[PDB]
């Protein structure tokens, strides 16, 4: 009936003066836009049908055409920034916002999905959706005693759309919008659906990606523990975003960082630092480096959990990118750690795997490592031990790589290395 | 002390 229509036909119908003809034609257009086989978004946009659809949104008297056009507009808005721009230019934002209140759950759900695609385009449309005031209508849809009573899919679209209202930066979402949304977001980070949980974490990970004041309004809601918990989840789709949020939170003040330490975070890393998925590792190691860059009592917490051996492990064999984060973790640690602690690090075998990395073709890491070395040597000369440290690095061929680097092209490199040699070698 | 970019996050938009 309404399958495979030509854009030509779809136009004929939408332009006719028969509501039904139009509805039939709109359902037809919807189907075209709902195929994976590269759907005719541009042709439909070219036919000049968006303003027509946008108009059908208001046909309160004919719910089906509202739905059909809503779905059509949704897939067009799911395209390129330009395709999404087309929808916005058509006057759809306020229209879709009106449909949030639609008595037809399936129509408002489409309005939620559409505003989701629009806001997802970026800051500008995100803030435009916000200026038309979509947050209240949205948040209103989740104003129930028990979330479980809502339709599983209906709840996932809302969580996802809110997720995009938090997404992006430069500029970051409006502060009062974040504060308005956070309460509801927290209630979602406690729902049983693994999908709501994942998008919720993405939402929180976004919000925590920025200035410390931002991380604070999130940490201030006491979600950290709930995150550390989700950090132990089985479903990678949840663990990935949860680890990202925790990772961000520790890029803030030592007080905020302490929160995850108290939350129990550190206890989940032996697993995270040996995780089969490299990115979980890459991000877990990065997270570790931001913790080893904090207080000494916080460096102690890392030590007490027996994570130093894990870092040694990552520093030894892992993806290069993971090893670079390890390099930092180790370099940050030796940066603010006590002598006693920098001693432990070497007693764990950090020296050998550290030298071997002085072979990679990445001037920056070669820096970070040498950097860590002088740090270590420094704590050594406080124990006169230096010579042992020398012997040691010489034992595993580190001296060769250093005295070699001494003749590197980067100015800083050959300089730090050259000094190491004279001041501590051969 | 230092944060970076992403392993693409973002399915910004969803179809049908």
């Amino acid at each position: 009936g309404t399958v495979n229509w030509s854009v030509e036909d779809i136009v004929k119908g939408i332009n006719s003066n028969n509501l039904e003809s139009q509805l039939q034609a709109t359902q037809a257009a919807r189907k075209l836009l709902s195929r994976e086989k590269q759907p005719p978004i541009d042709n439909i946009i070219r036919a000049g049908l968006i303003p027509k659809f946008v108009s059908f949104l208001g046909k309160t008297d004919c719910s089906p055409i509202q739905f059909e056009s809503a779905w059509a507009l949704t897939n067009i808005a799911s395209g390129t920034s330009e395709q999404t721009k087309a929808v916005v230019d058509g006057g759809a934002i306020p229209a879709f916002i009106s449909l949030l209140a639609s008595p037809h759950a399936h129509i408002s759900e489409q309005a939620v999905w559409a505003l989701g695609n629009i806001a997802g385009d970026g800051s500008a449309f995100r803030d435009l959706v916000i200026k038309h005031g979509a947050i209240d209508p949205l948040l209103a849809l989740l104003a129930v005693p028990d979330l479980s009573t809502l339709a599983c899919g209906y709840l996932r679209n809302l969580t996802w759309t809110l997720s995009n209202l938090c997404r992006n930066k430069n500029p970051a979402p409006p502060l009062d919008a974040v504060e308005q949304i956070l309460p509801t977001l927290v209630r979602l980070l406690h729902h049983n659906d693994p999908e709501v949980l994942a998008d919720s974490c993405w939402a929180i990970s976004y919000l925590t990606d920025g200035p410390n004041e931002r991380i604070e309004m999130v940490v201030k809601k006491g979600v950290v523990p709930q995150l550390v918990k989700l950090l132990g989840a089985t479903e990678l789709p949840i663990v990935t975003p949860a680890l990202r949020a925790i990772g961000n939170i520790v890029t803030g003040t030592d007080e905020q960082t302490q929160k995850v330490i108290d939350a129990g975070a550190l206890a989940v890393f032996p697993s995270l630092l040996t995780n089969p998925k490299t990115n979980i590792q890459k991000e877990a190691t990065w997270t570790m480096s931001n913790i080893t860059a904090g207080r000494q009592d916080q460096i102690q917490q890392v030590v007490n959990h027996g994570l130093v051996p894990f870092l040694v492990g990552v520093l030894s064999k892992a993806d290069f990118k993971t090893q670079k984060e390890a390099a930092w973790a180790i370099t940050n640690y030796t940066s603010g750690g006590t002598v006693e602690q920098i001693v432990y690090l070497v007693h764990c075998g950090i020296i050998e795997p550290l030298m071997n990395l002085l072979s990679a073709k990445d001037t920056k890491i070669i820096q970070v490592i040498l950097d860590a070395i002088s740090n270590i040597f420094q704590a050594a000369e406080k124990l006169g031990e230096t010579e042992k440290l020398s012997i040691m690095i010489e034992e595993c061929g580190g001296l060769d790589k250093i005295e070699a680097l001494q003749r590197h092209e980067n100015e800083s490199v050959y300089k730090a290395s050259l000094n190491l040699i004279e001041k501590y070698f051969s | 002390k230092r944060p970076a970019a992403t392993k693409k996050a973002g399915q910004a938009k969803k179809k049908k």
